[PDB]
């Protein structure tokens, strides 16, 4: 179970920008364009 | 008298969300009208039996048995419709 | 290294694009240029 | 390989592919490192 529970965070690392917020908060920015929606299709983030 | 297509670019989403259109409105028509499709138009047949009619014509006739025809295939024909989708990006795209 | 300076397209691509299509660009470099032979008669060539 | 979307040469989406796998490998694989020494003595000179 902590494996599955790494696996999602990590999802949840890159995907719904208001989630991560560190310490940073600007490089974080900086790798999330590319989503290219503030908001992410199903489909997608079942095959991510 | 058609134009030229200089400098290909890349189109790895026009014969996606283009082709299928742009050349039903190619530049170079006249008329663009609206019209019943395959599948209908075959429903207006002439040689009306459903309605017997004293005449050797196209007469009304034809028009009322091919309203009764249309009529009882929508009685029929409960479809749903279900499909999938791409997924394209939206700020490399002119149409809002 | 003036043998590998291949840098091939031709600007109407660079110009016909969907504004991001981010692509590559070489970039020469010669600063510190040597002194050509003592036999060259006279750089008359156009180098734009 | 990761973005499902329908895009034109290359635009920030290779980037943020990019960006998950390093990502993904450095999260895994902890290593520590093991070398090896010599014996110099003093001819190593004036080099503090």
């Amino acid at each position: 179970i902590d494996a599955i529970c790494s696996v999602e965070g990590i999802l949840l690392l890159i995907l719904s920008r208001q989630t991560t917020i560190p310490g940073y908060e600007d490089e974080l920015n900086k790798l999330r364009t590319g989503i290219s929606q503030p908001k992410v299709t199903e489909r997608q983030y079942r095959r991510a | 008298n058609m134009p030229k297509q200089t400098y290909n670019p890349i189109d790895n989403l026009a014969k996606i969300l283009y082709l299928p259109s742009l050349e039903k409105f190619k530049y170079g028509t006249g008329i663009v009208q609206l019209n019943y499709s395959p599948h209908i138009s075959k429903l207006y047949q002439n040689t009306n039996n459903i309605i017997n009619t004293i005449t050797d014509g196209i007469t009304y006739a034809n028009r009322t048995e091919f309203f009764i025809r249309v009529m009882v295939l929508m009685m029929m024909d409960r479809k749903i419709l279900t499909m999938e989708f791409y997924d394209v990006d939206t700020s490399a795209i002119s149409n809002t | 290294d003036v043998r590998q300076f291949m840098n091939t397209t031709k600007a109407e691509t660079l110009l016909i694009s969907n504004k991001s299509i981010v692509h590559e660009i070489m970039f020469f470099d010669n600063a510190l240029q040597p002194k050509m032979s003592s036999d060259t008669l006279a750089l008359s060539e156009a180098v734009y």
